[PDB]
RNA sequence: GUUUGACCUCAAAUCAGGUAGGAGUACCCGCUGAAAAGCGGAGGAAAAGAAACCAACCGGGAUUGCCUUAGUAACGGCGAGUGAAGCGGCAAAAGCUCAAAUUUGAAAUCUGGUACGGUGCCCGAGUUGUAAUUUGGAGAGGGCAACUUGUAAAGUGCCUUCGAAGAGUCGAGUUGUUUUGCAGCUCUAAGUGGGUGGUAAAUUCCAUCUAAAGCUAA
């Protein structure tokens, strides 16, 4: 499969560079320049017909703090959107290694992925979205470049590796579902995890807590 | 209250606008845009646009225009 | 109408097993066993580590 | 390359001015 | 000098250079008998200048004066109106019976949209050549356009038919030519 | 001092608290029955870009502006 | 009124005729100093919206700078010159690889027409003196960035 | 017509009238800038200043300064420590002017000179636009009605028709700098547009202003 990597007017340096360093693991991926609109999506299927690629992924950058993304297939139904949390880049020292851009990925999930349905349907396109055909370029050396995706109650982390044994070189992802709706970028919701609270609501909760608090005072 | 600059486009303003591009001409990636358009398609079309512009609504805004142009040129 | 539109998405995934570790994957049978308090990427890493050698040894062999 | 310019929208006349401004009182009364 | 030494480099360069068809629309101008014509027509219409205006103001305002004073009515001025957003006012309307447009204007900008303009609204404008001479003709250095609207019976025909001659003298003869790029020639 | 307007506080923690402004509007100073401009000789103060929206502020402002009518004595 | 054509005549620059006319004029505005007066403002509607009037009392500078900022530094290079006129604003004409070009509108506050005519008699004061010096012209606020 | 004259442009003035420098610089405003110095520019103050604002409310309403917000939010080998802002109380309070459509039934505008700040006369400047009127809070045209203050100016009720605005700019890529902004190079729009910010029971909603021009005491 071919693939975008789409993102939003909201830009943090640090929350830059890992769209960099996810451009630079999967060669199918673009890095076509950011959209205008967070709130119209339909377009980006056609930049996919324009572009022939099977799947596509953008990310909303909100208020320069909070980031979801939506990876979909752009002629085809499935729509996932997901909230992201707890990242690290590559300039600390947590990580000591780099790779040739391009080799074959291995992955891994640390979990069934097969009792729960939706998260057998997470699990299946994202194996489509890093799944490398062989037209990736250096594909040839094997650089033993691997991932592994963990739900710990129903956050993914998903992590990176190389052996030394190993060590760890790319992007720490803590990762954590939404929603699930139908069609290319539209088609109508179908599920949604109730247990995810975004920091809208948090943030909410706060004031509506401090105004309490003023009005008992 | 909603500003009278809100309101939507004059017959005067359309009409002026008509005007200046007529009189104006086509910019040299403009006269590239209209035969790669006739030869390779609006996919390729707006592919060009977008990369000689930044965003991608700009881009269809621009494809959209130049097919009036061209429309309303060889018809009439 | 949650599982319907699911089975729907799995017949949309277009990920045959005709070539058998293309994807190149390892799944596990159990989870992470992360206590709260410890360290639990450290508790992480380790299970993986058996994972990918995991995937080593299926990449040699095959 | 050049090439002459296409009078597409020059060639179609329009019957009617562009503004329906009212006529002003004084341009008929002595100033 | 070095005046004289740009303004004598000026205008072979313009020629040296591929000028739009937007341009050299100018310089395709009226010939000699029509433009003489029509500057015969518009000294019937000169407007009144600051002194003949002062003159009547003064008699009339001395024919007030009197005990015994007089009180009359009179019919409106005729004359050329040539102020530029003026120019384009009186268009739009439309009221010009005739427009003259001068070629030579540093500013060439100022003037560029008006032959097209006249061209869609159908008024029968002129390239007339210099600015100076319809100066002359309006009591101004100059005035780079030369609009008339309202023309008194006695030279009503003699308008109608210079409409005509002008018809067949510009918009026949040069429409194709204002139709291709001039200039492009070295020197 | 130019008189104000009486004008209901913004956000939740002083909801419930009741201020002095800067002016009332156009559309209160007509229902007054005078205008603005005549109003500001008089000593009323007038904001434009603020907007009525609550009744009661606006009825107590009003009856506000016809005490404040009826205490001055003007000079031709 | 014929401005609005200029308008967006010049809203249209890559175009032909005023690509063309970029060309002349930056040509001929080379075989001239980096300094000098122009006789009539060349795009008269953004020296209008900008504030020009036609009257005795209103200079117009045609200033050459190579490629702060380039427009506050053109501004300052006529504040030195003409330190007896005051500074009113500048806007963009005209560019080449080599320099861009801008055209400077000054005000005197001695001619009597500028004394008189209350519209213009504020800058007459003397504080008001040298503008672009303090960045109290248009791009000297812009770059200091001060708005709400 | 080899003449003469209209312009445009440019020079020259021991031609008329004005204007700049320099000192100081406690405070103020810009540029530069280390381990502050320096440069440029005033004034009695200066700057800023009447929202392309703040907010999510039962909304506020130029700017400026004080208390609080608060050593909080946010930032930081999240180490050294750095470090706000809405709102609220108070002081003082001020709003205005352009640029967009014609006065065309008369450039109505103004510098200068001269004879007695004003008036006359004359040169000029100016239509490549000076005056009057209109800055979105609308406004314009008329008609009717009355009022209120020389066929003078202005305010209000109703009918009809009109009802014009900041582009090498917005934005995008890249480079340098800065803590998001700024500066450079390539590119460059649209008008029931555009910018910013929330929002889904998502082929979403409604929320708020109008940049790319300018003045203004305390």
């Amino acid at each position: 499969q071919r693939t975008l990597l789409i993102s939003s007017r909201g830009v943090n340096y640090r929350h830059r560079h890992l769209i960099q360093d996810l451009s630079g693991l999967l060669p199918h991926s673009r890095k076509e320049p950011k959209l205008d609109t967070k709130k119209d999506l339909q377009q980006l299927n056609e930049i996919a017909e324009l572009y022939n690629c099977n799947n596509v992924l953008f990310f909303e950058a909100r208020k320069h703090q909070d980031l979801y993304l939506w990876l979909s297939k752009p002629p085809n139904g499935p729509t996932i959107k997901f909230y992201i949390q707890n990242l690290h880049t590559m300039d600390e020292l947590n990580f000591t290694g780099n790779c040739l851009k391009g080799s074959r990925p291995v992955l891994s999930f640390d979990q069934r992925f097969e009792s729960s349905p939706h998260y057998q349907l997470i699990k299946e396109l994202l194996v489509h979205n890093f799944g490398v055909p062989p037209n990736a370029r250096k594909s040839k050396p094997f650089i033993d470049h691997v991932m592994s995706f963990s739900i710990v109650d129903d956050k993914i982390w998903v992590r990176t590796y190389e052996i030394s044994s190993l060590v760890e070189i790319g992007p720490r992802f803590v990762m954590t579902v939404i929603l699930i709706l139908e069609g290319s970028f539209g088609g109508p919701k179908i599920y949604e995890n109730k247990q995810y609270v975004s920091p809208n609501v948090v943030r909410a909760q706060i004031k509506q807590q401090a105004a309490e608090e003023a009005k008992s005072r | 209250k909603i500003s009278y600059k809100k309101g939507a486009a004059s017959n005067r303003t359309k009409f002026v606008r008509s005007l200046v591009r007529e009189i104006a001409g086509l910019s040299p990636y403009e006269r590239r845009l209209i035969d790669l358009i006739r030869n390779s398609g609006e996919k390729r079309a707006r592919k060009v646009a977008k990369k000689r512009l930044g965003s991608f609504t700009r881009a269809k805004a621009k494809v959209e225009e130049m097919n009036n142009i061209i429309a309303a040129s060889r018809r009439h | 109408n949650n599982t319907k539109a699911m089975k729907h998405a799995l017949e949309r995934v277009q990920l045959p097993w005709k070539k058998h570790s293309f994807q190149e994957h390892q799944s596990v049978t159990s989870e992470t066993n992360t206590d709260e308090h410890i360290k639990d990427i450290y508790d992480d890493t380790e299970r993986e580590l058996a994972f990918y050698k995991q995937s080593l040894d299926a990449v040699l062999v095959a | 390359p050049y090439e002459p310019l296409i009078d597409w929208f020059t060639r179609h006349e329009e019957v009617m001015p562009l503004t329906a401004v009212p006529e002003p009182k004084r341009r008929f009364v002595p100033s | 000098p070095e005046y004289v030494r740009v303004q004598r480099q000026k205008k072979i360069l313009s020629i040296r250079l591929k000028v739009p068809p937007t341009i050299a629309q100018f310089q395709y101008t009226l010939d000699r008998n029509t433009a003489a014509e029509t500057f015969k027509l518009f000294n019937k219409y000169r407007p009144e200048t600051a002194a003949e205006k002062k003159e009547r103001l003064t008699k009339e305002a001395a024919a007030v004066a009197e005990g015994k004073s007089k009180q009359d009515a009179s019919p409106k001025p005729y004359a050329v109106k040539y102020g530029l957003n003026h120019v384009v006012a009186l268009i739009e309307n439309k009221k010009a019976k005739l427009v003259l447009i001068a070629n030579d204007v540093d500013p060439i900008e100022l003037v560029v949209f008006l032959p097209a303009l006249c061209k869609k609204m159908g008024v029968p404008y002129a390239i007339v050549k210099g600015k100076a001479r319809l100066g002359t003709l309006v009591n101004q250095k100059t005035s780079a356009v030369a609009a008339l609207t309202e023309v008194r019976a006695e030279d009503e025909a003699a308008l109608a038919k210079l409409v005509s001659t002008i018809d067949a003298n510009f918009a026949d003869k040069y429409d194709e030519v204002k139709k291709h790029w001039g200039g492009g020639i070295l020197g | 001092d130019l008189l104000r307007p009486v004008v209901r506080a913004p956000t939740v923690k002083y909801n419930r608290k009741v201020r002095a402004g800067r002016g009332f509007t156009l559309a209160e100073v007509k229902a007054a029955g005078l205008t603005a401009a005549y109003a500001r000789t008089i000593g009323i103060a007038v904001d434009h870009r603020r907007q009525n929206r609550n009744q009661e502020i606006f009825d107590a402002n009003v009856q506000r502006l016809k005490e404040y009518q009826s205490k001055i004595i003007v000079f031709p | 009124g014929a401005y609005k054509y200029l308008e967006e005549l010049q809203r249209k620059k890559q175009s032909d005729v005023l690509r063309f006319l970029q060309r002349v004029r930056v040509w001929e505005y080379r075989q001239k100093n980096v300094i000098h007066r122009a006789a009539r403002p060349t795009r008269p509607d953004k020296a209008r919206r900008l504030g020009y009037k036609a009257k005795q009392g209103f200079v117009i500078y045609r200033v050459r700078v190579r490629r702060r900022s380039l427009r506050a530094t053109a501004e300052e290079r006529v504040g030195r010159r003409a330190a007896n006129l005051r500074v009113l604003n500048s806007y963009w004409v005209n560019q080449d690889s080599t320099y861009k070009y801008f055209e400077v509108i000054l005000v005197d506050p001695q001619h009597k027409a500028i004394r008189r005519d209350a519209r213009y008699n504020w800058i007459c004061d003397p504080v008001h003196k040298h503008r672009e010096a303090r960045g109290l012209t248009a791009t000297g606020k812009k770059s200091r960035g001060i708005n709400k």
